[PDB]
C-alpha cells in the first residue's frame, strides 16, 4: 500500500515479504494470486540449489556457458525481462552468508550492477522470503526423562540465522499461521473435485463418503510437512485401485464407483459395480 | 572425565559435554552431598535457564544421599523467585534435603521412579561452646526444624503435627508410600 | 592418559575420545565401583542416545565390582523406562549389583564372555546408633533385600524361595553356568 | 566440573562457563569461606563490570560461612568505590562478615530471600606469644570491632550501642525479621 | 575457577582470564604469601607491561598477609628499575612485605583504601645449627632489617631511628595514620 | 529530517507542520549513543512515513491536503491529526 | 551437467522439445526413464561394538541435493531398490 | 582547493583521508554530500564482503586461464568508467 500511495523514496523496492512455518503454507499460493492481482510476472528463485560456488554464482554470473554474455546473471536478468515480477524465495537459510550479503545491498540501494556491466533497478519488484526453520526444531525432543514440546516461536529463528542488519533494512517480520484441519478437509475435497472433474470426461463419476476424507486427512496431513503428502497421499489410494480396473474390469464402461472405510478394520473399501 | 556428544545445528557442529548438553534442554543434576559449592552450581544453572527462556520448564534430577541444611535451602529459594516450573524426578535415593527438593517441585512436575527410596528425617546439627551460646543457638536450629515442617506441610498437605510425629525419627518410604503420602506423583511410564 | 581416536567424517575431521567415539556407536561402560556420581553419568549417557535415536538399541558393557545398591537403582530403572533395548555385556567381573544390572537388560541380548565371573550376593549394609533408629534401619535393608528379589528373580526367572537360600551367601557362577541360572541368553564365544 | 553454556551473537557461537555466562549479565557469585585469593576474584570481577557499564547496576549473591576479617573488608571497599548499585542477594547462610557485604550493598536494592537465614556476631580470633605480644594483637581486633560494628550501623542505620550488644553474642536472624533491623530492604516476593 | 571475560577488537571476539583482561590495562594483582614463584610473575608482569608502554604508569593491588624477604627483594628491585611509575595500592591489608612494596610505589601514587591495615614489624627469619653457623646466619638478618628499615625510611621519609623504634615490635598501623606516618601520599575516596 | 519529509510532501501537494516537543521526542528515541543517528532513519521512516501513506491513497490527505504531528503525554507516542 | 535437467524438464512439463530445424517432437508415447548411482553409498563399516548394528542411510540425501528440488518434484516417483536377498540370488544363478 | 589550484600531487590521489570516529555521527554522510556538491559520481564498496582472501581477487580480477579472467576487477572497472568520481570505502579495518 506504501508504493501506491507514493511517499516513499524512488529507490526503495516496491514491497519487502516474509514468510515461516513448515514446507507448503501456502507460499505458492499467496505469491500465485498475488501476482495474479496484481498483474505482475511470477518469478521464483529457489535458493535450495545455491548450496556451491558454481550454483551460487548463477545470481550474478552464466552458469549455461561462459562464452554466453547474454544471459549474465539469472537472477538479475528476470527482473530485466519483467521489471513489474514479484521475486519468491525459498530455503534461504541453507545458502552461503556471503550470499546473503548482497540481498542486504540491493535491499538498500534498491539497485544491482551485474558482471557484464548490466544495471537492474529494484524500485517495481517486491522481494519475499519463505524459512521453514520451525519444522526442524519442533519435531525433534528434548533430552530428558519426561518428554517437553521442543516448539519455538518463529521471530526467534529469523533472528538466530540472519544477521540483525537483515531485520532491520526488512520493513516487519511476517509471520504465516499454520494450517487448520478445517482447511486440510477442504483440500481433500479439492482434489476429489480435481480428480472428479477428469473422470467425467472420460465418462467415469465417483463418489467419495464423508467418512472417507477424514480418514485420509488424518493419516496423510503432517504438522511438519503441512499440506505437501496429503496431496500424494490422494493420488495413490484413489488412482492406483481404479486405474487396473478403467484398463480391464468393471470399470471399463459405466464407470460406477463408490468409496467407503471399514470401522471395523480401519482400511478403506472399494466397491466396483459393471453398471 | 565426561563423555563429548555433538549436537547438529544450521549452522554446523558443535560439541558439548555430556552434562553441558543436558542442561542445554533444561535438565539439571544434584548429586552426592548438598554443599555450597555443588549447590551454588544449580543455583548459576536455575539463573541461567530463566534468562535463556522463562517460558519453558526446568527439570532437576535428586540422586543426594543428604546435604547441609543451609545449603539445601538456598536451592529451594531460587524455585520460588524463577518463574519456570522445577520439575522434580527423583532418581535412585532421597534424603532430608533430596526430599525437601524433591516435594519442593511445582504440583504436577514432581516424580518418582519404582526403586527410588525416599529417607525423611529431622535436621541434625552439632554445635559446641559457651553455656549462653548453647542455649540460644539451640532454640534458633530448632526453629529451622519447625520451619521444615512448615514448608514441608504446604507441599504434602498435612498438617505439621502429622509431620513432626512422622519426622520426628527416621523414616523411609517406598516409592507407591512417597506417591499416597504427597510427596511425589507416579511417572507417566508410558511410550 | 585417555587414546584420542579421529573420525572420517565427510564434512571435516572429528576428534574424540575413545570413550565418546563408541558412545556415538550406543556403547557405554559400566567401569569401577557403583557410585552416584558415576552413575549419574551413565543415566545421562542413556538419556542422550535414546533421544538422538530410539529405534535403535543400546549396548552396556559392565566390568565393575559392584557397590552402593542406591546408585545402581538409578541405572536400572532408566534401562527400562528407555525405550532403546539396554544390551547387557558382562566382560571381566560381575558383583551382585553388576549381575544386578546384566538381568535388567532386555530379553535376548543379554550376554557374558567365554571367561567372564559373576558373583551374586545379598546386600551388605550396618547402621550405628540408638536401638529404635537400627530396628527401624535395618528393616529397611531387609525390605530392600525383599525388593531385588523379586525384580532379580523376575528378569532371572527363578522361583523367589530359590533366590533367597541361593542369595543367603556369596554364589560364584561360570559364564556357562549363567546361562542355566537364566541371567543372560548365551555366550559371545566368537564372531 | 561445571557446565559450559553457550552464547547467541551475530558473529557466532561462543562457549562460556555458567559463572561467565552470568557474568555477562551483571550477576556475580560468592561463596565459601572467605578467603584472600577468593576476595580477590570478586574485586576484580566488579571492577570489570564497572568499567563495561558504569550505569548498568551490578548483582551479587552471598552464600558465605564466613572468612577472613581483612578479605572481606576489600569487597566492601571496592564495592563502595563503584559506581554501579551492588543488589546484594542473600541466597543462603550469611555470617558476620557475609552479612557484613549484605548490608554494605547500596541501599534501596539489597535483598534477602523468605527462608535463608542471617548470622551476625564479633569478629573472632586467637593470638599466642608474647604478653606484650597479645595486647598488640588485643588493641587491633578491639579497634577493627568497633569499626565493623560503625560501617554496620551506619549502612542499616541502626544505633551504634544497640548493634554493639547484639553483635557481641552470637544470635541469627531470619529474613522477615532481618527487614526490621534494616539489613535488608525487603524480601524478594517472587 | 577462574571466569573468562570477551573484549570486543575489529578483527573480532577475543577471550581472555579475568586476570588477564584486567592486566591488559596495566593492573597487576598481588595475593597471599610473598614466594618465589608468585614473585617471578609479578616481576614477569611488570616487564610485559613496560615493553608495550613505558609511559603509562602500572597499578599493583597489595593483598598479602606478609611472606618470604628474599622474593619481595626481587619485586622491590624491578619495581623501581623499571622506568614506568608503580601505583601500590593496600587492598584489605598489607603486612611487614606488604606494606614495604606498598611504601616502595613511586611518589605521589600511593595510595590504601580507607578500611585498610598495614602493619610493619621486623624479620622473623630464624636458623639453627652449630655455633658458628647461626652466628654468621645472625650477622645476616641484622644486615636485612638494617637495609629493610633505611629502605622504608627513604621512602615513607622517616628517620632511621625513628623507623627501627617503630619496627621493634609488632606496630599494627590504621589507613588513616598511614598518610600521617607517610606510607601513602593519600586515601582513595569512593565516588 | 522533518523539513525532508515536508519537502517530500509538499510535492504531492501535503502540507506537514510538526510541533517542536515532537521534534525534541523523536530525537531521543531516533539517536542512541553507540549507533549515532543510524536508527533516526527508520524511526522516521516506520512513525511518519507509513500512516501519513495511507490517508494520502484515501482519507483525509486526498481531500483536503493537510496533516499535523503531536505527541501523546499519557502513552508517549506520537499523535497525527489528519485534515 | 544441470543443464541437460533444463532440457528434462522443458520436455517432462510441455512434452515437446524444438531442435535447430525447429521440428517439433513428441514426447506423449515415449516413456523417460534415468538411472541414477547415488544410492550406491551406503555405510559398509560396521559399528564399533562387539554386536554389530544396522545401518540406515538417509533416504535419498544424496539424490535430494544432486537434482533440483522443482526437477525432483515432477517426477512421478523417485523409484528405489533394494539389496539383492540371499534367497533372490539363488534364483539367479539358476538364469 | 590546492588540486584545483595545481598544488596537488602530481602522481598521488587528489585527497587520502582516514575517518576515525563513532557510527552515526556523519563519517559516511561527508562523502555522498560532497559528491552531489561537486557533481561528480560516488564509488562506494562494501569492504565487509572482502573479509577473505580469495575476495581481493574480485577487486582486480582472476589472471589468465582462470574462470574469472573474462570478468574484469570490480575496482578497475568502476575507476575506468568513471575516471572522476569519488571513492568510498566503509569498515576498511574489517578488510
Ligand atoms: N551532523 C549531522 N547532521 C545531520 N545528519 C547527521 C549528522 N551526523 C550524522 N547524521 C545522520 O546520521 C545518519 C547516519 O550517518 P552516517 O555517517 O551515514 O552513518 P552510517 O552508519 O553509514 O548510517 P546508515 O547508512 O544510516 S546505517 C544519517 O541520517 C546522517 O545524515
Amino acid at each position: 500500500k506504501m508504493a501506491r500511495a507514493g511517499l516513499g523514496h524512488e529507490h526503495k523496492p516496491v514491497g519487502s515479504f516474509l514468510f515461516a512455518g513448515p514446507t507448503g503454507v501456502g507460499k505458492t499460493e499467496v505469491t500465485v494470486q498475488l501476482s495474479k492481482a496484481l498483474g505482475i510476472e511470477l518469478l521464483r528463485f529457489d535458493m535450495s540449489e545455491y548450496m556451491e560456488r558454481h550454483t551460487v554464482s548463477r545470481l550474478i554470473g552464466a552458469p549455461p556457458g561462459y562464452v554466453g554474455f547474454d544471459q549474465g546473471g539469472l537472477l538479475t536478468d528476470a527482473v530485466i525481462k519483467h521489471p513489474h515480477a514479484v521475486l519468491l524465495l525459498d530455503e534461504i537459510e541453507k545458502a552461503h552468508p556471503d550470499v546473503f550479503n548482497i540481498l542486504l545491498q540491493v535491499m538498500d540501494n534498491g539497485t544491482l550492477t551485474d558482471n557484464n556491466g548490466r544495471k537492474a533497478d529494484f524500485r517495481n519488484v517486491v522481494l519475499v522470503m519463505t524459512t521453514n526453520a520451525g519444522v526442524r526444531e519442533t519435531e525433534r525432543k528434548s533430552i530428558g526423562l519426561i518428554h517437553q514440546d521442543n516448539s519455538t516461536d518463529a521471530m526467534e529463528e529469523i533472528k538466530k540465522i540472519f544477521t540483525p542488519e537483515f531485520r532491520n533494512r526488512l520493513d516487519n517480520i511476517i509471520w504465516f499461521d499454520h494450517l487448520s484441519t478445517d482447511v486440510i478437509h477442504q483440500v481433500v475435497d479439492k482434489f476429489i473435485v480435481e480428480l472428479q472433474v477428469q473422470l467425467d470426461q472420460k465418462g467415469v463419476s465417483l463418489e467419495v463418503s464423508q467418512e472417507a476424507r477424514n480418514w485420509l486427512a488424518e493419516k496423510g496431513y503432517d504438522r511438519a510437512m503441512g499440506a505437501r503428502p496429503m496431496a500424494r497421499v490422494i493420488q495413490d489410494n484413489l488412482k492406483k485401485p481404479l486405474a487396473n480396473e478403467l484398463l480391464f474390469g468393471s470399470l471399463v464402461d459405466g464407470g460406477q464407483v463408490t468409496v467407503a472405510l471399514d470401522k471395523e478394520k480401519n482400511e478403506l473399501t472399494y466397491g466396483f459395480q459393471s453398471a | 572425565l565426561v563423555p563429548m556428544v555433538i549436537e547438529q545445528t544450521s549452522r554446523g557442529e558443535r560439541s558439548f559435554d555430556i552434562y553441558s548438553r543436558l542442561l542445554k534442554e533444561r535438565v539439571i543434576f544434584l548429586t552426592g552431598q548438598v554443599e555450597d559449592h555443588m549447590a551454588n552450581l544449580i543455583v548459576a544453572q536455575m539463573l541461567f535457564l530463566e534468562a535463556e527462556n522463562p517460558e519453558k520448564d526446568i527439570y532437576l534430577y535428586i540422586n543426594s544421599p543428604g546435604g547441609v541444611i543451609t545449603a539445601g535451602m538456598s536451592i529451594y529459594d531460587t524455585m520460588q523467585f524463577i518463574k519456570p516450573d522445577v520439575s522434580t524426578i527423583c532418581m535412585g535415593q532421597a534424603a532430608s534435603m533430596g526430599a525437601f527438593l524433591l516435594t519442593a517441585g511445582a504440583k504436577g512436575k514432581r516424580f518418582c521412579l519404582p526403586n527410588s527410596r525416599v529417607m525423611i528425617h529431622q535436621p541434625l546439627g552439632g554445635y559446641q561452646g559457651q553455656a549462653t551460646d548453647i542455649e540460644i543457638h539451640a532454640r534458633e536450629i530448632l526453629k529451622v526444624k519447625g520451619r521444615m515442617n512448615e514448608l514441608m506441610a504446604l507441599h504434602t498437605g498435612q498438617s505439621l503435627e502429622q509431620i513432626e510425629r512422622d519426622t520426628e525419627r527416621d523414616r523411609f518410604l517406598s516409592a507407591p508410600e512417597a506417591v499416597e503420602y504427597g510427596l511425589v506423583d507416579s511417572i507417566l511410564t508410558h511410550r
